[PDB]
């Protein structure tokens, strides 16, 4: 896509249908979320995003195989649920990162839509995220500047993307999202404080679902009526959100975030905003040995198809 | 141009008065266009702050200007050598002397001294030597 | 003179029945009576000036006819007249006579 | 007094000028424009130049200034800002009368006034012409021409009409 | 300014017929061999910043950059020489038509002339 | 990192220029004109107040 | 006390490198005022023409 | 040159004074913009009709075409500054600076 | 190995066709022009 | 923007500069130049920002302004002489009234407080086409008007714009700031030569355009407006920072690198014509240029500054949009020097 491809007529208003719809999966920790998305997808057709994690970018690059912690996120969930309160900073830069990530699979997501018109189930997304930062904040585990600093970012960023149509809530009390946790048994998980389960459902109540019911509507579910997927499928089929921004774009406005999301180093400019916090701060020397060793990884050294050692041939002509 | 041929009429190391008053003038006109100037790209919160303003530049660049063509006249005389550049040194190093008793500051006076003098014997230098800050396009 | 004469002979009637409207029935006796939206449809208002600006540039067309190069006149004529057209219907299309 | 029509509209051309330069409230700016204008048009007429004086009144009157009058009243503000409001406005008001003046005096008291050009207190009736146009209107038949010769200026404004058109709508696009 | 009025100067004409009696620049010029090193230089900056192998990507891009380099210079480099012979021409030619203006010098022998000595003591 | 190299005191106290765009201000552009319809409106039947 | 730092680190630098710095500096301060009012350099705009009117003819 | 070049050279003079000197809002800037485009109509009016250039007596209509665009542009810039500011006072074209 | 395929992918035949073929034309055109121009100044300046 | 609106507008631009640098008469100039600012306008606001409006507020109002006076010469020239040509200006009045008028246009000093606030309201192309292409029109017409301009006034602006340049650059973290004021550097550069030799002027024009394109192109690819979003650069695009400082040290006019050249042929035209004091003024004052040119590759280039856990994604991706040109433009402004010479074709 391209200024040319708009003046040969290329108009994402035409493509885009009803099966074009953003729907965004959200929901406490272990909360069922998944099960629903990956349902509501297969039952509407709709192409299904599993939740950003931390080498969401690595699976949309290169060999697509996860990349090693040093060259790709380094932070850790299981630190971050180990030692909430680390003096690495740990926190923060998981918290950011994952942010980046979200925003990276919200563009590709649009990018899927404006350029299929199929419609994308995200699980959570970037304008659900700032829900971990205010249990985190709440709980002592980051600083206030890391908030402000991750206010920034999301007001830099967020703003140019259109929010999703469709806002499903799966409800469930956070004693039971505990029995859930204790259930799966994964040792990190278990070490979760109620209180940070409960931060996140207050984020999610009071701040997330007022704000998304403001421009569309939110379907909030109990985990019994989140089960039954057909359901949901039905009444989404028959919402009828004519306010909101989507009814309001037009070609102009689609050529223009078909654009920024085909560009995503444009998509994640601000992500890197030079404020000097000591949790995501790297300094030169590290960054200069993280960034060889990246370098020094098969099929990184050049630009995608110009890596003789992952087997391209027939550079010298390409 | 006016006041820049009465100066340059008056002759070297003569009427030292009139050398004075028009330095005076000279440095006056260049005080006022300074303070033209401050007023509008800083602007001064009364009419009366913007009176003084331009009092203060004003005085202070006439001032100046008179003890520059005082003091290079007198040297002229007393020494008897009118065109030496030193007589313009001093003059300029004086000038540049009060400039730093109007600015109450040593290290300005002594900054303004040595720069003012050298460019006060550099401009003595171009009127003997016939050097053109703006030349004429001859080619 | 003539014409002058017209526009203050009109101004001075016109002023002198404002005086007498406004100050002569103003004496009569009475007492005491006690007694805005950022308009962009304003766009209106902006292309009408464009498009005055080619109404004036239309007005010397019937002394234009008068010329012996009329093949040229007629063309540069018809260019204008479609220009102006171009204009109207490039703001039609693209909603921007979005009156009221 | 007829002998000088020319200059009397002159100087009432340069107050109308002071009036809508002392910057009152658009409203009487655009008083002190459009006054300024119809005796630009008499000016004009008086030297020869009817239909070029009349676009004034009409294209220019009602015209560029008649949106401007639309605007000010879409952006209208709390007090209609007078001369007298200001005091700044009232005496550069009073100063640009009486420059004007002092021009004025020196130009006809000093056969020869010369403020940055040299100016002969001579009427202007003096410079006029005593050629014949025969049965023409010179004004007319230059203004026509536009079409016979000026095609090349036709082009360029046409264009730069239309391109006026484009502009103006992308810059109240507002995004 | 200077050539820019020079009567007989056809607008914008790159090379004027009278050119042609200069000779040609040689394709084995140093400034034509320096252009095509600045072509080779572009070449390589653009497989740098694209990424590329810096040396051996692109050879068709490398070889369209020389060329076009190339290309150009030899008509820059003709052109540059006819201006010159221009200046040189005009030069000689108002020399010849105002011999006052420039008088032949009466020379002299060094011995007949006289210099001042001033000794390094 | 600073907004303006060698800032002075006044200077000091401004902020850097915003990353992207700046904030726009709460409205104080346009609103709904409120209007009294009736009821003395030839139009209101005479006893219609229509708040619009 | 005198070779080592009254002269070579103290004056010598003050006078060439530190005192024209500081002078640029200063210069540098009054050019970027950072305040940036059409209505103030306007003003500077009619002083400039007033004065190349009178001083260029 | 007769006394009315004189006047009109001298409006031209006054408007561009006005101009260049603000006080709050920009639509009288704009008001002075159209005035100096009214005192170059007069002057180049009467200067063609004085000396017969028959053929530039379109040149003060063109000028007048290319007055209007300006004015045009003006008043497209002066709604969206009040849009954003809620006034057209100059004071609030402020983040740009030096 | 990558996941999506490589935008330049397999070369661009059309593509390293024109650039060869205009940089051959360029190459071909200086050398007659170069004769040419030999040719005139010879036969210009005998 | 529509991409079809855009290129007309664009065209417009481009058309306005042509009519400015091929017409022969006085109004057609003035037109041009008033197509230059209607088509201008909007390109400035292609991103609809606050910051974008009041840049193109304050650029509409200066070259309106300018426009107005440079009419207004026009018409004293056609009173005193009625010639519309474009040739000598028979009135010193008119001729110094069109010159305030083209320095305002040029942003040379003291009409320069409006090149540094318009080049950081808009965005980094449509600076790039502020800088490079609109300097065209103006300084055509200087040349044209060469003989007539007073040479004392059209040097004291010279020696303004230099001296300004090279202050403001000093006390700027912004890149666009710093690039606006270089700017106003090189303007006066290339009018200090203007009444002496015209074509030096072009040449100096030309290795500017060369070096302003290549610095705005690579910020594009940087996507940096700050001297700190251009010290992160060097974890992600070295080749770009490395590239960058190469084309810094070239504006700062050091030997052997392609910015010395039209400063050496400035000097020695100015030489020729007994200016002695001027040029070694212009010279010096150039070295505060030099210094922010310095201080940002220190910055960028040569010294590694922090940067941010989240470039390690950037570093997979690549970047999408190639600039044809930017090569070329590189290897132009930076080694053109032994090639100087060949400054004879422009003449």
């Amino acid at each position: 896509y391209g200024p040319l491809a708009f003046v040969l007529g290329e108009r994402t208003t035409r493509k885009l249908t009803e099966t074009s719809k953003v729907i965004t999966v959200d929901g406490n920790i272990c909360s069922g979320k998944g099960r629903l998305a990956r349902e509501i997808a297969e039952k509407l057709g709709l192409r299904h995003f599993p939740e950003a994690g931390i080498h969401y970018a690595d699976s949309t690059t290169g060999d697509g195989k996860p990349l090693d912690v040093q060259l790709s996120g380094n932070c850790s969930l299981e630190k971050f649920y180990d030692d909430p309160k680390s003096n690495d900073g740990n926190s923060y830069r998981l918290q950011s990162w994952l942010y980046a990530s979200r925003l990276l699979q919200y563009a590709d997501a649009l990018e899927h839509l404006l350029s299929t018109g199929q419609g994308v189930v995200l699980e959570r997304s970037i304008y659900s995220d700032f829900v971990f930062l205010e249990a985190m904040y709440r709980q002592g585990f980051i600083r206030k500047q890391c908030v402000e600093h991750y206010n920034e970012v999301k007001k830099v960023t967020a703003c140019e993307y259109l929010p999703p149509h469709v806002v499903v809530y799966v409800d469930v009390p956070v004693p039971e999202i505990q029995s859930r946790i204790q259930k799966k048994g994964n040792p990190h998980e278990m070490k979760i404080t109620a209180a940070y389960l409960q931060d996140i459902e207050n984020a999610y109540k009071k701040t997330f679902l007022p704000e998304m019911s403001e421009k569309c509507e939110v379907l909030q579910y109990s985990a019994r009526e989140a089960e039954d997927a057909e359901k949901v499928v039905e009444d989404i089929e028959y919402l009828k959100c004519d306010k909101g921004p989507w009814p309001d774009q037009d070609d102009r406005t689609f050529h223009r975030l078909r654009m920024l999301v085909q560009n995503k180093l444009e998509v994640l400019n601000y992500t890197t905003i030079p404020v000097y916090l000591p949790e995501i701060t790297i300094g030169a020397h590290q960054s200069d040995r993280v960034f060889q060793k990246f370098t020094e990884l098969p099929g990184r050294k050049y630009s995608p198809g110009y890596n003789e050692d992952v087997g391209d041939k027939w550079i010298w002509l390409k | 141009k006016t006041l820049l041929h009465k100066y340059s009429d008056i002759p070297e190391g003569t009427e030292c008065h009139r050398k004075a008053y028009a330095s005076t003038s000279i440095g006056g006109a260049t005080g006022l266009i300074v303070s033209a100037y401050s007023i509008a790209l800083k602007p001064p919160a009364s009419f009366l702050e913007g009176v003084a303003r331009t009092g203060r530049y004003t005085f202070t660049s006439a001032a100046i200007g008179a003890i520059f063509g005082l003091t290079s006249c007198i040297s002229a005389q007393v020494r008897e050598k009118p065109d030496d550049p030193l007589n313009y040194f001093i003059g300029g190093c004086a000038g540049g002397l009060t400039l730093g008793a109007r600015t109450r500051s040593y290290g300005i006076g002594a900054a303004a001294c040595a720069y003012m003098g050298l460019t006060a014997a550099l401009v003595k230098m171009g009127q003997l030597e016939g050097w053109q800050v703006f030349a004429e396009p001859k080619v | 003179m003539n014409i002058m004469l017209t526009l203050l002979t009109n101004v001075t009637l016109a002023s002198l029945l404002v005086l007498i409207a406004f100050w002569l029935p103003q004496l009569n006796a009475y007492s005491e009576k006690t007694s805005p939206f950022s308009m962009k449809f304003f766009l209106v208002a902006i292309t009408f000036l464009l498009f005055d600006l080619e109404i004036a540039l239309l007005l010397p067309l019937p002394w234009a006819s008068q010329t012996n190069n009329l093949k040229t006149m007629l063309t540069m004529a018809l260019f204008l007249l479609i220009l102006l057209a171009a204009s109207l219907a490039y703001e039609w299309t693209q909603k921007g006579l979005e009156w009221a | 007094m007829t002998m000088y029509i020319a200059f009397i509209l002159s100087t009432i051309f340069v107050i109308g000028f002071v009036g809508f330069s002392s910057k009152p409230s658009p409203i009487y700016g655009g008083l002190g424009l459009i006054v300024s204008g119809g005796v630009g048009c008499g000016i004009v007429l008086n030297f020869g130049g009817s239909f070029l004086g009349l676009m004034v009144f009409l294209i220019y009157l009602g015209g560029m200034l008649v949106v401007f009058g639309y605007t000010t009243a879409m952006a209208t503000e709390m007090y209609p800002e007078v001369w007298v409001s200001n005091k700044t406005v009232f005496g550069a008001f009073v100063s640009g009368l009486m420059m004007e003046f002092c021009m004025v005096y020196y130009a006809l008291k000093e056969e020869e006034v010369e403020i940055i050009f040299k100016f002969n207190g001579l009427g202007d009736w003096v410079i006029y012409d005593t050629g014949d146009s025969g049965f023409f209107s010179e004004e007319a038949m230059g203004i026509a021409a536009l079409y016979s010769y000026g095609t090349w200026l036709v082009i360029v404004t046409g264009w730069s009409l239309l391109i006026g058109v484009v502009v103006i709508m992308e810059i109240t696009r507002g995004n | 300014t200077m050539m820019s009025g020079r009567p007989g100067r056809v607008p914008l004409q790159f090379l004027p017929n009278e050119a042609r009696s200069l000779p040609p620049p040689k394709l084995t010029d140093p400034r034509l061999v320096y252009m095509g090193f600045l072509g080779y230089c572009s070449g390589l900056i653009d497989n740098a910043i694209r990424r590329r192998p810096v040396v051996s990507a692109g050879l068709h891009r490398q070889l369209l950059y020389v060329t076009s380099f190339v290309f150009f210079g030899y008509y820059l480099l003709k052109r540059q020489d006819y201006m010159y012979a221009l200046r040189d021409h005009d030069m000689f030619a108002y020399v010849k038509s105002h011999p006052e203006d420039f008088p032949e010098k009466d020379k002299k022998t060094y011995g007949e002339i006289l210099e001042e000595f001033h000794p390094v003591r | 990192g600073g907004a303006v190299m060698y800032p002075t005191k006044e200077t000091a106290h401004w902020k850097p220029p915003p990353w992207n765009d700046v904030d726009p201000p709460k409205d104080t552009l346009v609103s709904n004109l409120t209007l009294n319809f009736g009821p003395q409106h030839p139009a209101a039947h005479g006893v219609l107040r229509l708040v619009m | 006390k005198s070779a080592s730092s009254l002269l070579d680190l103290i004056w010598l630098e003050t006078i060439l490198p530190k005192t024209t710095s500081f002078i640029q500096m200063k210069m540098s301060i009054m050019v970027s005022n950072q305040k940036g009012l059409i209505k103030l350099y306007f003003l500077s705009f009619l002083i400039t023409i007033m004065i190349s009117m009178t001083l260029f003819n | 040159m007769p006394l009315v070049y004189m006047n009109i050279i001298m409006a031209f003079a006054i408007a561009l004074a006005g101009l260049l000197m603000y006080r709050s809002h920009l639509m009288s800037s704009l008001l002075c913009l159209e005035g100096m485009m009214l005192s170059l109509f007069i002057m180049s009016t009467l200067i063609i009709l004085n000396t017969h250039f028959t053929l530039a007596n379109m040149m003060p209509i063109i000028l007048l075409v290319f007055a209007a665009c300006e004015a045009a542009l003006g008043l497209s810039l002066l709604v969206m500054v009040s849009n954003t500011y809620g006034t057209d006072y100059v004071q609030n074209l402020n983040l740009l600076q030096c | 190995f990558y996941i999506r395929e490589p935008p330049h992918g397999s070369p661009d035949w059309l593509k390293v066709g024109l650039t060869l073929g205009t940089s051959v034309f360029l190459w071909i055109y200086l050398i007659k022009q170069h004769k040419e121009d030999v040719l005139e100044y010879k036969r210009r300046n005998g | 923007m529509n991409p079809i609106i855009y290129t007309t507008l664009i065209m417009t631009v481009m058309s306005g500069t042509m009519l400015v640098m091929i017409s022969s008469h006085w109004l057609l100039i003035w037109i041009g130049f008033e197509m230059n600012l209607l088509a201008m306008i909007p390109v400035l606001m292609k991103n609809f920002n606050p910051r974008a409006t009041e840049a193109a507020t304050k650029y509409f109002l200066t070259q309106a302004t300018a426009s107005m006076m440079l009419m207004m010469a026009i018409i004293i020239n056609l009173l005193y002489s009625g010639q519309w040509t474009i040739t000598k200006m028979f009135n010193p009045v008119a001729m110094t009234m069109m010159t305030m008028a083209l320095a305002m246009k040029l942003g040379l000093s003291p009409f320069h407080f409006w090149v540094p606030e318009v080049t950081q309201g808009i965005s980094l192309q449509a600076g790039l086409l502020l800088l490079t292409w609109q300097k065209l029109a103006p300084l055509s017409v200087l040349c044209q008007i060469s003989q007539s301009i007073n040479p004392n006034l059209m040097l004291t602006m010279a020696m303004l714009s230099i001296l300004i340049g090279g202050w403001g650059g000093l006390n700027q973290t912004q890149l666009r700031k710093i690039m606006a004021y270089s700017s106003i550097a090189h303007m006066g550069w290339m009018t200090a030569v203007l009444p002496y030799n015209t074509t030096m002027t072009i040449l100096n024009l030309l290795i500017y355009i060369t070096m302003t394109l290549a610095m705005f192109m690579l910020l594009i690819h940087s996507s940096a407006t700050t001297t700190l979003s251009l010290s992160h650069t060097w974890n992600k695009m070295p080749v770009i920072t490395s590239l960058m400082m190469v084309t810094l040290l070239s504006m700062g006019g050091l030997p052997p690198l392609s910015g010395f050249m039209p400063k050496w042929m400035i000097i020695q035209e100015m030489t020729k014509n007994e200016s002695i004091i001027m040029p070694t003024l212009m010279a010096m004052t150039a070295l505060l240029n030099l210094y922010f040119y310095m201080r940002l590759a220190y910055s960028s280039s040569l010294t590694m500054f922090p940067s941010t856990n989240n470039m390690k994604m950037k570093w997979q991706f690549e970047h999408t949009k190639q600039m044809k040109l930017l090569p070329t433009m590189i290897v132009l402004s930076t080694l053109v020097l032994p090639m100087t010479p060949a400054l004879s074709s422009l003449n």
